[PDB]
């Protein structure tokens, strides 16, 4: 999905 | 009293009114008292939700703008309108991280410090996502330091199976990939993070396994498709 | 600014969830006193219902948190703040309806008229969802009158399978159930709507139908 | 939800 950390 | 302000923030989180939760957490961090780890996470994810909403909306209404006589002026005005909102919330939390949350951590608080420094790097990266030319370089510098320093710190005081260190490594790798346009360094740091992490899968605590294993897995994933 | 530009603004604001911006642009679109197209009316409804639904959902979770419990003065203040926001947007859409949309409907513009009256009843029911005492009795009476006129025009000059009539009937059932605490009348309204629609759009009737088997 | 949604 998103490359970065999806932090809610 | 902060005892009920944190409860208001939790109620807003339950209510998915992330603006109100970010505001309550902004109040509790402006009270100048140090932040608990769970209050740390409250503020972090509240403000990141708040800015990520505008990030997604900016993405969609600028993608359609790049896809396409009199309406294009209005979509450009709308993109600038929500850009001046994204930058506003970003700088708000950035000065929240500078005036508070960083000056309020001594040398014995490496964890919280690198937490807030990764926050700073993330929000400066979000600022650079919408910056052009002279306005970009500066923040790309201000992110870089705020990232690298953080890295160094917990390369010295906590093992690479900590969820905070792994999350900083992941955000740093995708910062090198997306913004810095350096896939070599991004792949490199992704590898040095994941390998050092799996080398000591013993240290995965009973209360920290989910978070780490997730972040390590996504670091590995990003490493595959690159 | 040209009205088409505002309609595009709110059409793209739906793709960005700026449903506040969508509702604002479409409210200013209604405020030129010219009747709306089917699409424009529908997306105005969508925007306003989305914002009031966010308010409603978080108010419901706050009130449910308020029950199983000190530190409740803050919970009550938060619930009252959400209430104020909700009835603010409700009064906004109601004043839009009364001053612009329901009025620009001729005495036989049947479909659009029953649409707007069902909308009025829906938003008065939303007002009643958080109202107290006699301030609740007045709004449930107003919602009842709106649904009443809408249902009269629904039964007389409309096809019993029209999705607008079916939606009015479904929301009338939900009103009689969740507001008047009369599941008998609600189930009866739903049963009559379904048994008039079976004679000859699909999803919605199943929706009504899905409510039936949920109450039996 | 029990009413008529997104419309
Ligand atoms: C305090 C609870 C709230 C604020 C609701 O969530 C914060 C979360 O804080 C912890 O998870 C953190 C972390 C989250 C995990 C990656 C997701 O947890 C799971 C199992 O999916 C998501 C959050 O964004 C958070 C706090 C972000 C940080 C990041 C710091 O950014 C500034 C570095 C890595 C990560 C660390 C802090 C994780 O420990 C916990 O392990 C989570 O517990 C659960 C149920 O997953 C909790 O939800």
């Amino acid at each position: 999905r998103k490359l970065s950390l999806q932090e809610r | 009293d902060r005892e009920q302000l944190v409860q208001k923030a939790r109620l807003a989180e339950q209510a998915e009114r992330y603006d109100d939760m970010a505001a309550a957490m902004k109040n509790v961090t402006e009270l100048n008292e140090p932040l608990s780890n769970e209050e740390r996470n409250l503020l972090s994810v509240a403000y990141k939700n708040v800015v990520g909403a505008r990030r997604s909306s900016w993405r969609v209404i600028s993608s359609i703008e790049q896809k396409t006589e009199k309406k294009i002026e209005m979509v450009r005005a709308y993109r600038e309108k929500i850009e001046k909102e994204l930058e506003a919330v970003c700088q708000d939390v950035l000065s929240l991280l500078d005036n508070y949350l960083i000056k309020n951590c001594s040398e014995t608080q490496y964890e919280s410090k690198v937490f807030y420094l990764k926050m700073k790097g993330d929000y400066y990266r979000y600022l650079a996502e919408v910056a052009t030319g002279e306005k970009r370089a500066t923040v790309v510098e201000s992110s870089e330091k705020a990232y690298s320093e953080a890295h160094e710190i917990s390369k010295e005081h906590m093992q690479p199976t900590h969820p905070i260190r792994l999350g900083l490594a992941l955000n740093y790798s995708v910062f090198y990939y997306e913004i810095q346009n350096a896939p070599e360094q991004a792949c490199h740091l992704a590898k040095t993070a994941f390998d050092d992490a799996i080398a000591e899968l013993d240290t995965l605590n009973e209360d920290s396994y989910k978070d780490s294993t997730l972040i390590m897995q996504l670091l590995r994933d990003n490493l595959t498709l690159w």
